[PDB]
C-alpha cells in the first residue's frame, strides 16, 4: 500500500435492561382477601419468584458497574479540546451547553426512543385521568413496578468523558497505574509503531491524519443524525421488555378454565365451596403466567449479562489499550476507540488504520550478495524493475538494502527465489 | 353491564370515599379505594373494565354518579435497613410518589402510629426514585454501601443514624496536558 | 443449598387439595374422590420440579460461561504472558499462578505497576544535520540542558546516538522538532 485511511466506525452492544420488580399478591389475587389466604396455600412460589427478578434487578446494576466503573479515577475534561489537531470536541462535553453530555451522545439519546416510560408515571396520573388508560397505569395497578437504575445517565456520561479525557491526555498509561502525561502526536506515533508502521509516516502526515479523523467523526455525525435504526439493539432489548410486561398485563384477562376471568365475579356469585375450584384455576394460571416471565426474564438476563461482559472486555482491550485481535474492535488495524454513553448500553467509536493504493512490485525472499544471503529484518525486498529496495509492508517507504536493514544466515544456493544484488555497507 | 332490573333485599350503606373500603355495587362486590369521578359512561352501562379485566370505575345506582376504584396501596413501597443486630431503625422509600403526597398515597390515617410515624417527618426529601422518609441528606459523598436508586445510596452513621447521599463516582483527578513534556 | 431446601419446603403445599400429605387423602377418601386431590399434588409437585429445573439449568449455563472464562485464563496467563490489557489483574502482566478452591479456581496474578514518574521535556524528533532523528525504542527526554533516549516505562537515560535512532527525512515537516546533536561510534 501507498495510502490509508483513518477509519471511524461504530459498535452498538447492550449493557443493561430495565429492572422490574413484581407483587405476587397484586397480580394474582389484588385485593380480595380470599384468593389471599387461597395463595397462602400455595407456599414459596413468590418468594422464588421475587428472588429471581431481584437477582436480575441487581445484575443489571453490576452489569452497568463493571463496563462503566474500570476506572476510579474521574480526569477532568481538558479546556482545549484540540490535541495536535485532532479535534475531539463532539466526544467530550462542552461547556457552553447545559447537558453534561456530548454531542454524540446527545444524539444516541435521542435515537432509542424509550416507549415504556415507567418513571415518567407518578402517583397522581394514573388517578383523575379523562378516561384514555394507558398500559403503564394497567402495569401499576397489578403490582408490576420498574427500579430506576442505580447509576443515571449523567453518571455514565461522566465516566465516558473521564475515560476520552485520560486517554486524551495519558493514553494508555492510566489503565495499568497511574497516568503519565504525554503529547498526543507522540501517542499516535507509538500507536501507529503498534500496528506496524514507523512513526515518521504520522509524523510526517499529521496534518492528513487529523484532517481524515475529523472527517470520519463528521462522518458519524452525519450517520447518527440521518440513517435511522442504527440502535437496533438496544431498541430490540426495550421493545422486549415493555412487550413482556404488555403480555404479563394482558394475560390476566384469561379464564384459565374457569367461569370468569374477574374474580370479583367467582367471589360474588358463588359460595365458598363452589368458589374455591375456580380461584384455584385462576391463582395456577396466574402463577403460571407469572414464571413464563420469569423464565424469559432470567434467559434475557444471562445474554444481556453475556453482552455486557464482551462490552466490559472491549472497555479494557481497547479504550484503556491497544488490541492486536483481529475484528476485536473493528475492521483494519485497531488504533485507538472512545465510549459513548448510551441508553441501556454502549457505543464504542474504533479508530482503525486501513491502508489503501496498493502498487505491484517483483519481490524477493532473500538478496545474495558475495556468496552470502541477506534477510530483511523488519520488511520485505522489493524492485521498481530496475533497483531493489526494503520497504515496510503496510506502507510503501523505499529504502537502500544497506547491512542495517538486512541480516546474514548462510550462502544464497539454498533459498528458493534469490536474487542477485548488492548490499550498501557505510 | 346493564342496569339492574332484579335485586335481592340489601340495605344499602352511605358512601365512603378516599378511604380502603370493601364495596358492594348491583352485586358486584370488591374491594379499594373511591374517589369522585371525571369519567363519562355510555348510558345503561354500569361498571368500567380495563385490558387486565380490572374494575377501575362503577356507575353508583343512587346518585348516578361515576367513581373511580383505586387498589389499596398500589404504588411500590421499599424498607432500607443496617440489619438486626446493628440496629431497629429503618428508612421507607415510597416509589414514584411526591412527599406531600405519602399520607394520602398509604392511607395513613387507617394504619398503626408506628405506620403514621414514617409517613411524614423533618427527614423527607425527593430523591428522583421517590420519596425517601427516615433518612436524612447530607452533603457528603461516600462509596454505595445500599443502593437506593437513581445515583443516591444509604449507610449507617455517616448517635448512629442511616443517612442518604449522591454515590461517589471516584476520586476527582487531574491531567497537566503538554505538548512537550511526557511522565516516565 | 437453598434451591435444594426451597423443593424440599414446597411438598408442604396443598396445591388446591384438601392436604398437602397423600396418606390423608388416600385414608380419608375412596379411590374416585381421591384422584382429583392426587392429581392435583402431582401436578404441583411436578410444577415445582420443573421450575428447580429451569433455574439448575440456567445457573449451569452461568456457571459455565464462568468456567469458560477461568480455562481461557489458565491458558493465557497461567501457561503463557498475556498482552491483553486488564484480563489477568491491573498492570502489565507478567505470570499467574492458579490456587485451587471450592468449586473455582483462584489465580495469584503477578503484574507489573510502574509508579514515581518524573516530568520531562520530550520532543518527537531530533534534527542534527538537517536530517530527522527518530527514536527506534524510546522516547526522546531532556533533564534541562541534555537530551537523552530512554524507554517508555523505566527512566534509563542513554546516550542519544546513530544506532539508537533512525533517520527518514530532512527536519522542516516534523511539528515540535529540537536541534541537538547525534553521536557516532
Ligand atoms: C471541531 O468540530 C466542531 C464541529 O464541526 C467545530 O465547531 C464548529 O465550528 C464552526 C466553525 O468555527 C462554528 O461555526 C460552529 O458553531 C461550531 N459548532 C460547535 C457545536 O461548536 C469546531 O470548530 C472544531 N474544532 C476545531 C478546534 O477546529
Ligand atoms: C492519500 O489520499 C488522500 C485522500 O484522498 C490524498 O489527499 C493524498 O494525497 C493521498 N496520498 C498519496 C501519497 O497519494
Ligand atoms: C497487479 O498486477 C495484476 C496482474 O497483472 C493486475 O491484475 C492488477 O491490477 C495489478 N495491480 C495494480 C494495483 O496495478
Ligand atoms: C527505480 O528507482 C531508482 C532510484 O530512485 C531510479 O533511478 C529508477 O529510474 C527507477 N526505475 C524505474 C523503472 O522507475
Ligand atoms: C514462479 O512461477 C513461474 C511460473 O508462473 C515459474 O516459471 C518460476 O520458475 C517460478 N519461480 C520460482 C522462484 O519458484
Ligand atoms: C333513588 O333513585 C333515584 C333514581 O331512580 C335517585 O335520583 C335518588 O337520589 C335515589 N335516592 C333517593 C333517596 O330518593
Ligand atoms: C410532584 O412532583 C413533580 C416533580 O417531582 C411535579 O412536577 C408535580 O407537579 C408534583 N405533583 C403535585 C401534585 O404537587
Ligand atoms: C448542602 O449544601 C446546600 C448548597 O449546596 C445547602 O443548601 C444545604 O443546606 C446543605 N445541606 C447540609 C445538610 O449542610
Ligand atoms: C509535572 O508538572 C505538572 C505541571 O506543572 C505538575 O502538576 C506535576 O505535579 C508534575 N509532576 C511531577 C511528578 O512532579
Ligand atoms: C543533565 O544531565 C547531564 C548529564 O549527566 C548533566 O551534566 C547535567 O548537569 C544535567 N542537567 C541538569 C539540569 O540536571
Ligand atoms: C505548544 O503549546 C504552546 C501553548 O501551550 C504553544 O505556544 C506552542 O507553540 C506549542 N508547541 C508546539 C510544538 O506545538
Amino acid at each position: 500500500p501507498t495510502n490509508f485511511t483513518i477509519s471511524v466506525t461504530t459498535e452498538v452492544m447492550p449493557v443493561s435492561m430495565t429492572k422490574t420488580s413484581v407483587d405476587c399478591t397484586m397480580y394474582i389475587c389484588g385485593d380480595s382477601v380470599e384468593c389471599s389466604t387461597l395463595l397462602l396455600q400455595y407456599g414459596s412460589f413468590c418468594t422464588q419468584l421475587n428472588r429471581a427478578l431481584t437477582g436480575i434487578a441487581v445484575e443489571q446494576d453490576k452489569n452497568t458497574q463493571e463496563v462503566f466503573a474500570q476506572v476510579k479515577q474521574i480526569y477532568k475534561t481538558p479546556d482545549i479540546k484540540d490535541f495536535g489537531g485532532f479535534n475531539f470536541s463532539q466526544i467530550l462535553p462542552d461547556p457552553s451547553k447545559p447537558s453534561k453530555r456530548s454531542f454524540i451522545e446527545d444524539l444516541l439519546f435521542n435515537k432509542v426512543t424509550l416507549a415504556d416510560a415507567g418513571f415518567v408515571k407518578q402517583y397522581g396520573d394514573c388517578l383523575g385521568d379523562i378516561q384514555a388508560r394507558d398500559l403503564i397505569c394497567a402495569q401499576k395497578f397489578n403490582g408490576l413496578t420498574v427500579l430506576p437504575p442505580l447509576l443515571t445517565d449523567e453518571m455514565i456520561a461522566a465516566y465516558t468523558a473521564a475515560l476520552i479525557s485520560g486517554t486524551a491526555t495519558a493514553g494508555w498509561t492510566f489503565g495499568a497505574g497511574a497516568a503519565l502525561q504525554i503529547p498526543f502526536a507522540m501517542q499516535m506515533a507509538y500507536r501507529f509503531n503498534g500496528i506496524g508502521v514507523t512513526q515518521n509516516v504520522l509524523y510526517e502526515n499529521q496534518k492528513l491524519i487529523a484532517n481524515q479523523f475529523n472527517s470520519a467523526i463528521g462522518k458519524i455525525q452525519e450517520s447518527l443524525t440521518s440513517t435511522a435504526s442504527a440502535l437496533g439493539k438496544l431498541q430490540d432489548v426495550v421493545n422486549q421488555n415493555a412487550q413482556a410486561l404488555n403480555t404479563l398485563v394482558k394475560q390476566l384477562s384469561s379464564n384459565f378454565g374457569a367461569i370468569s376471568s374477574v374474580l370479583n365475579d367467582i367471589i360474588s356469585r358463588l359460595d365458598k365451596v363452589e368458589a374455591e375450584v375456580q380461584i384455584d384455576r385462576l391463582i395456577t394460571g396466574r402463577l403460571q403466567s407469572l414464571q413464563t416471565y420469569v423464565t424469559q426474564q432470567l434467559i434475557r438476563a444471562a445474554e444481556i449479562r453475556a453482552s455486557a461482559n464482551l462490552a466490559a472486555t472491549k472497555m479494557s482491550e481497547c479504550v484503556l489499550g491497544q488490541s492486536k485481535r483481529v475484528d476485536f474492535c473493528g475492521k483494519g488495524y485497531h488504533l485507538m476507540s472512545f465510549p459513548q454513553a448510551a441508553p441501556h448500553g454502549v457505543v464504542f467509536l474504533h479508530v482503525t488504520y486501513i491502508p489503501s493504493q496498493e502498487r505491484n512490485f517483483t519481490t524477493a525472499p532473500a538478496i545474495c550478495h558475495e556468496g552470502k544471503a541477506h534477510f530483511p529484518r523488519e520488511g520485505v525486498f522489493v524492485s521498481n524493475g530496475t533497483h531493489w529496495f526494503i520497504t515496510q509492508r503496510n506502507f510503501y517507504e523505499p529504502q537502500i538494502i544497506t547491512t542495517d536493514n538486512t541480516f546474514v544466515s548462510g550462502t544464497c544456493d539454498v533459498v528458493i527465489g534469490i536474487v542477485n544484488n548488492t548490499v550498501y555497507d557505510p | 353491564n346493564a342496569p339492574a332490573t332484579v335485586c335481592g333485599p340489601k340495605q344499602s350503606t352511605e358512601l365512603i370515599k378516599n378511604k380502603c373500603v370493601n364495596f358492594n355495587f348491583n352485586g358486584l362486590t370488591g374491594t379499594g379505594v373511591l374517589t369522585d369521578s371525571n369519567k363519562k359512561f355510555q348510558s345503561f352501562q354500569q361498571f368500567g373494565r380495563d385490558v387486565s379485566d380490572f374494575t377501575d370505575s362503577v356507575k353508583d345506582p343512587k346518585t348516578l354518579e361515576v367513581l373511580d376504584i383505586t387498589p389499596c396501596s398500589y404504588g411500590g413501597v421499599s424498607v432500607i435497613t443496617p440489619g438486626t443486630n446493628a440496629s431497629t431503625q429503618v428508612a421507607v422509600l415510597y416509589q414514584d410518589v411526591n412527599c406531600t403526597d405519602v399520607p394520602t398515597a398509604i392511607h395513613a390515617e387507617q394504619l398503626t402510629p408506628s405506620w403514621r410515624v414514617y409517613s411524614t417527618g423533618t427527614n423527607m426529601f425527593q430523591t428522583q426514585a421517590g420519596c425517601l422518609i427516615g433518612a436524612e441528606h447530607v452533603n457528603n459523598s461516600y462509596d454505595c454501601d445500599i443502593p437506593i436508586g437513581a445515583g443516591i445510596c444509604a449507610t449507617y452513621h455517616t448517635n448512629k443514624r442511616i443517612v442518604a447521599y449522591v454515590m461517589s463516582l471516584g476520586a476527582e483527578n487531574s491531567v497537566a496536558y503538554s505538548n512537550n513534556t511526557i511522565a516516565i
